[PDB]
RNA sequence: GCUAAUCCCCCAUGUGGACCCGCCCCUUGGGGUGUGUCCAAAGGGCUUUGCCCGCUUCCGGAUGGGCCCGCGUCCCAUCAGCUAGUUGGUGGGGUAAUGGCCCACCAAGGCGACGACGGGUAGCCGGUCUGAGAGGAUGGCCGGCCACAGGGGCACUGAGACACGGGCCCCACUCCUACGGGAGGCAGCAGUUAGGAAUCUUCCGCAAUGGGCGCAAGCCUGACGGAGCGACGCCGCUUGGAGGAAGAAGCCCUUCGGGGUGUAAACUCCUGAACCCGGGACGAAACCCCCGACGAGGGGACUGACGGUACCGGGGUAAUAGCGCCGGCCAACUCCGUGCCAGCAGCCGCGGUAAUACGGAGGGCGCGAGCGUUACCCGGAUUCACUGGGCGUAAAGGGCGUGUAGGCGGCCUGGGGCGUCCCAUGUGAAAGACCACGGCUCAACCGUGGGGGAGCGUGGGAUACGCUCAGGCUAGACGG
RNA sequence: CCGAGGGUAGGGCCCGUGACUGGGGCGAAGUCGUAACAAGGUAGCUGUACCGGAAGGUGCGGCUGGAU
């Protein structure tokens, strides 16, 4: 496994697309800090540290919209979109002045900075930059 | 200031001179990724005290010879032959890239 | 220079009276009153559906034909508007308006912009005192647009000054007849002019 | 020596010099060492002359030599008032 | 077809004479003195060495030697003479 | 390709192949005609196209089109040429400029006259 | 053969400065000090026991430079190996100065897939052009650096040159001549010729800015300031304006009733480019002279190539329009002629007797002292794709393993802080560009002010992710 | 001594050109046949090999991208 982070985000996207209530990803005090952004910003209900076969995991509680009318009754997603930016193949770093506005504000860019994991909004607030972990909307 | 660089000694087969290999990273100007590039400096060692495997710092200095414009500033670590291997194995591999 | 030919065919092609003459524009001897179909052998033939391209060309040509201005000059203004702050469609109409010869025709000193040119060109006009005979002078707020003293006493300008006495003049202008002088109050809000131009279609012409 | 003089900018029949400190061996309109004011011989605006006077005294203090018709525009701005 | 650049060449030729002339002597003497100091012959070496040192600094007054050349020439003279005398010694006059 | 692959090999800016080499970077080039004659065009056309083989100041010898109805070109006719092939006569890649050197304009053109070096009439 | 000097030399004089040795600070050859040694000079002019311009040695400044280092700088790997002054060392030579820059000896090294060596192409930058941007393309004019001065080599003079209009030599070419001999170097401004698709007057002036010499008067200045030619470009302006028929003639169409050109013309009136007449600049106030003190300061005078031009006044004539296109893309349609011919053509395609596609015509569309064509650059081209593409069948998975370099890499904890991120500060010239204002009647053009940036140096700071060191783990992997 | 260059001798790369020659592209108004496309009238294609005026054929092995 070469990208624990992408692996997580993908475990989610994959789950969210068949409408699972939850899905578990292998635990990391960094992966957590990202989920701590994902829930706070209201993309997930939240997470809890559980265990599977003795091994530390993060069970992640997924969130969607109403049932819908039409021949396809499947609800809208709350996480419509989530994708790595920086990767191990190509680390992506931004100064504060060049942090992107995801989707006109309606989405976020989580970022690892030396003031911890922030959103665009949060980063610009404390006025620091860093590795741009990913984007969600 | 006088530019200072840190690197491994890869040759001591000269008298009063060592070859110090300095490495650096930098984002690719277009493709973003952090990439390494390295370069050998001939460093003045009047004392023949620096040896193969030494990780050292060298300081840009007034020219000593053609090609020698750095003196060894000071030792940093001893015995990194594992680096010297990296370099040497690459040179040795060159015998296979010919015709 | 400017167009200088049969001017009625213009209106006829545009399908709209543009008031390019002055007096005759208002009579029933107006071309568009007699033959409101396009000039030449084919105007009576049934029009076929104009292309999108067609449409925007026409709108631009019309706005341009009104001011009798050369296409280069038109263009240079429009660009000027695209660098200038705000809404380009506005500013463009505004900047088209702040031209001397238009202001002069706006303030009524002549019956046609065509006539209002030859007036500026023949040095019969002034701004803030000084004589100006450049039809393209970009007039700013505050500017006093007079008749030449030596030109005040002239038949044509008399007859044309007399026709202005109680005619009201755009919210962005003031006219002091007898005193033969007028004032550029501000740049025109779009509403302040009501030209048969969807100037939006113009921006769209130049974005191809 | 280092000199203080007029570099002609502007355009044809429309002079606009920059009183300027440059090396004597430069070309007229060349790289100057420092700009220190301007001069409009046609006098066509409220301030057709200006001089950083605190500066022009430094360059002088340290050996710059003004041209003739620069000396004047430095007198007229009273860099010489004792 | 004419100039005062001609004049300027005329003079160069003449300065050249005085220069070459001056530099010859300086070398002649330093060598003479280094030669003595090898087989030293202490007093005599030092005698000539002064005569060089004079001649060096004298050329340095003008365009012949740049003063640092003179410095450089002088330094290398003294270094040579002395260290030669150390295989035998001892310094008979001045100096120093 | 991976990002790495691109660090290693880069992307390749691809050059253009000029379609009028004989010009040698010139907008036009002078020449003399060797052969002046007619050529049959390819499917589905049919004609007797007028053509000159021209020897150039640029060392090259090419076939150039002679546009217009009728001309005055023969061997030794000095001619200016311009770029532009004639699609239906393969190998013809250049045009003779009428109205220049020994190539007359078209007698009696009224329309499109500049492209044919025919003067404004009475 | 003669004679002068700010020419040359000798001695004197030593604040100082140079050099060897010692010693103190400093730490590459920086500053100080003691002994020894060595080094200065030119006087000219006034109003003449006093000032001006010089001359000398030292120190600092300022400005201009030399050298050195990090990083950046195109195409071909069908160029993969290159290197004997080669890489290092010791001593010397040389220079302002380090250095294999040069030399002697010694050692056997230096470089290379992070692309050496080789070939090809190109002066580099500020910028310019395009592009939403990223990027691409480009380096003409202006500014900066470099390099060169018929092709080569060389040094001399000098603060500075290995010197475009200085010197030496060799070559190639041309010329002159009295036939013995000798001379040249426009890639300075003009100009000739050749080449070419193609690129200017053998103009005027030092009035202005600048430079050189001079105490100054001033002299020189093809730098420069201007004038000439050329729609080459951009910007500005003209060939008029108002009125004027249910609407002439001519010409085109026509179902022969009419439709078009067209308010277009005529004609009527108004203005008044050009032209004529008068006046007529800004650019020029310093230098100098006067008083004062040859300073500060006040006042006097000279001087304008452009140019009697711009411009101001008065008078005053209706006064150049051309080019492309009209099958679709693409805005603009009918008649005749032609009949797979003549021809058009950027792509698709038009023409074989009713062609909106050829040629002419009427009419129409687009621009207008321009319009078109050819060439080339970016664009459209997300068609080299970083932004921002792809590989079952469209072009595209290596025949398969094994493995070197490389690229990449699980969970937890600490140290370091390289990447990364923040702040401060220096640098980021000027012009250009962007925003504001202002001057030429506008504009173009031009001036003043403002706004920043990447990037790189320096100081400080942060530690999440990447890194690195250190210590744990067992989910990857390996083993029993 | 070094030294522009000159001379001698032998190498390397590149460009132009050459009797003749090999195929290639095109043209098309021709001769010969009909190899592929249908089970294309012998399923096709294929690497190799031998062979034949020519498309091609046959052997060996492979693929189905083969009709029934
Ligand atoms: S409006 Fe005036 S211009 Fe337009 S047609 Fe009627 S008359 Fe002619
Ligand atoms: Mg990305
Ligand atoms: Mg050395
Ligand atoms: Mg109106
Ligand atoms: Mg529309
Ligand atoms: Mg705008
Ligand atoms: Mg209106
Ligand atoms: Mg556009
Ligand atoms: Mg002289
Ligand atoms: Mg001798
Ligand atoms: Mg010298
Ligand atoms: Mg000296
Ligand atoms: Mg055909
Ligand atoms: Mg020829
Ligand atoms: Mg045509
Ligand atoms: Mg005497
Ligand atoms: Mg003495
Ligand atoms: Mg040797
Ligand atoms: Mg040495
Ligand atoms: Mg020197
Ligand atoms: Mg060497
Ligand atoms: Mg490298
Ligand atoms: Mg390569
Ligand atoms: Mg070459
Ligand atoms: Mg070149
Ligand atoms: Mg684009
Ligand atoms: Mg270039
Ligand atoms: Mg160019
Ligand atoms: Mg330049
Ligand atoms: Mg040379
Ligand atoms: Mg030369
Ligand atoms: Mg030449
Ligand atoms: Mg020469
Ligand atoms: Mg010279
Ligand atoms: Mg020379
Ligand atoms: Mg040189
Ligand atoms: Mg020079
Ligand atoms: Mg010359
Ligand atoms: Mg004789
Ligand atoms: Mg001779
Ligand atoms: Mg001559
Ligand atoms: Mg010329
Ligand atoms: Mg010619
Ligand atoms: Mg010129
Ligand atoms: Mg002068
Ligand atoms: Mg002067
Ligand atoms: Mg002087
Ligand atoms: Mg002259
Ligand atoms: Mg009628
Ligand atoms: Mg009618
Ligand atoms: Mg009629
Ligand atoms: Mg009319
Ligand atoms: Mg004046
Ligand atoms: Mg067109
Ligand atoms: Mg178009
Ligand atoms: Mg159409
Ligand atoms: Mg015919
Ligand atoms: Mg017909
Ligand atoms: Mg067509
Ligand atoms: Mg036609
Ligand atoms: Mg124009
Ligand atoms: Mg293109
Ligand atoms: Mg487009
Ligand atoms: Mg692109
Ligand atoms: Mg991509
Ligand atoms: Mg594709
Ligand atoms: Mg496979
Ligand atoms: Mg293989
Ligand atoms: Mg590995
Ligand atoms: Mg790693
Ligand atoms: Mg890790
Ligand atoms: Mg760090
Ligand atoms: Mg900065
Ligand atoms: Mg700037
Ligand atoms: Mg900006
Ligand atoms: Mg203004
Ligand atoms: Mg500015
Ligand atoms: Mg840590
Ligand atoms: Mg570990
Ligand atoms: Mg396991
Ligand atoms: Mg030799
Ligand atoms: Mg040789
Ligand atoms: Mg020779
Ligand atoms: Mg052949
Ligand atoms: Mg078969
Ligand atoms: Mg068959
Ligand atoms: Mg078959
Ligand atoms: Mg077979
Ligand atoms: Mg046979
Ligand atoms: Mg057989
Ligand atoms: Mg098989």
């Amino acid at each position: 496994l070469t990208d624990p982070i992408a692996d997580m985000l993908t475990r989610i996207r994959n789950a969210t697309r068949v409408y699972k209530e939850s899905t578990d990803v292998p635990a990391s005090r960094f992966k957590e800090e990202i989920l701590r952004i994902l829930a706070r910003e209201g993309f997930i209900k939240g997470y809890e540290r559980v265990d599977v076969d003795g091994k530390p995991y993060l069970r992640v509680y997924l969130k969607y919209g109403p049932r819908r009318q039409g021949p396809d009754p499947r609800p809208e997603q709350v996480i419509h979109h989530i994708r790595r930016i920086s990767k191990p193949g190509r680390r992506v770093y931004v100064g504060v002045k060049e942090i992107p506005r995801v989707r006109r504000g309606l989405g976020i860019a989580i970022l690892s900075t030396s003031k911890g994991v922030l959103t665009d909004r949060e980063a610009r607030k404390l006025g620091v930059g860093g590795e741009l972990i990913c984007e969600v909307w | 200031p006088k530019k200072v660089l840190t690197g491994v000694v890869v040759s001591d087969k000269m008298q009063k001179t060592v070859t110090v290999l300095v490495e650096r990273q930098f984002p690719h100007p277009l493709y973003g990724k952090v990439i390494k590039r390295s370069k050998k400096y001939l460093a003045h060692d009047p004392e023949e005290k620096y040896k193969l495997g030494d990780v050292v710092e060298i300081i840009e200095s007034r020219p000593i010879s053609k090609r020698k414009r750095f003196r060894v500033l000071r030792l940093v670590e001893s015995g990194r032959m594992d680096l010297v291997e990296k370099y040497l194995i690459r040179r040795q591999n060159y015998e296979s890239l010919s015709k | 220079g400017r167009y200088i030919g049969p001017v009625c065919r213009l209106c006829r092609r545009e399908g709209v009276k543009l008031y390019l003459k002055g007096e005759r524009c208002y009579s029933p001897k107006c071309a568009m009153e007699r033959r409101p179909y396009p000039p030449g052998q084919h105007g009576q033939k049934r029009a076929r559906r104009p292309s999108d391209y067609a449409v925007r060309l026409r709108e631009k040509q019309k706005l341009r034909r009104i001011y009798g201005i050369s296409e280069r000059q038109f263009r240079n203004l429009f660009e000027e508007a695209s660098k200038k702050k705000g809404v380009t469609g506005s500013v463009f109409l505004g900047l088209l308006e702040s031209r001397l010869d238009n202001v002069v025709y706006r303030l009524g000193f002549a019956v046609s912009r065509r006539q209002a040119r030859q007036l500026v060109r023949h040095g019969h006009i002034t701004v803030n005192g000084r004589r100006v005979d450049l039809p393209s002078y970009r007039v700013r707020p505050g500017d006093e647009i007079a008749v030449a003293e030596k030109s005040r006493n002239l038949e044509l300008i008399r007859q044309n000054l007399e026709a202005m006495k109680g005619r009201k003049v755009g919210p962005w202008l003031s006219l002091d007849v007898e005193g033969m002088k007028g004032k550029f109050l501000r740049l025109p809000d779009r509403e302040d002019l009501a030209l048969p131009v969807n100037e939006q279609l113009v921006i769209e012409f130049y974005s191809r | 020596m280092v000199k203080i003089r007029l570099a002609r900018f502007g355009s044809k029949h429309n002079p606009h010099y920059r009183i300027v400190v440059t090396d004597a061996r430069r070309k007229r309109d060349g790289k100057y060492i420092e700009k220190i004011g301007y001069y409009d011989p046609r006098k066509t605006t409220p301030d057709w002359l200006k001089v950083d006077v605190e500066r022009a005294r430094y360059w002088l203090s340290v050996g710059a030599q003004p041209t003739d018709t620069a000396r004047r525009l430095l007198r007229q701005a009273g860099v010489f008032r004792q | 077809r004419n100039l005062s650049a001609l004049k300027r060449h005329r003079q160069s030729l003449k300065r050249r004479l005085r220069n070459k002339a001056k530099k010859s002597a300086i070398k002649t003497l330093s060598k003479k003195a280094i030669q003595l100091a090898q087989e030293g012959k202490a007093e005599e070496a030092l005698k000539i060495m002064r005569k060089a040192e004079s001649l060096i600094d004298k050329a340095a007054k003008g365009s012949t030697l740049h003063k640092n050349a003179a410095a450089r020439r002088k330094s290398r003279l003294m270094r040579k003479v002395r260290q030669l005398l150390e295989a035998a010694g001892a310094p008979l006059i001045g100096g120093g | 390709p991976t990002i790495n692959q691109l660090v290693r090999k880069g992307r390749e800016k691809v050059r253009k192949k000029s379609k009028v080499p004989a010009l040698k970077g010139a907008p036009f080039r002078r020449g003399v005609c060797t052969v002046v004659r007619t050529v049959t065009p390819k499917k589905p056309n049919s004609a007797l196209r007028k053509v000159a083989k021209v020897r150039l100041t640029s060392g090259y010898e090419v076939t150039a089109y002679i546009p217009g109805e009728g001309h005055n070109l023969q061997e030794h006719s000095v001619v200016l040429i311009r770029g532009g092939r004639v699609k239906d006569l393969p190998g013809v890649r250049y045009h003779i400029v009428r109205g220049v050197y020994d190539a007359a304009g078209v007698k009696d053109r009224k329309k499109s006259r500049s492209k044919y070096g025919t003067k404004k009439p009475k």
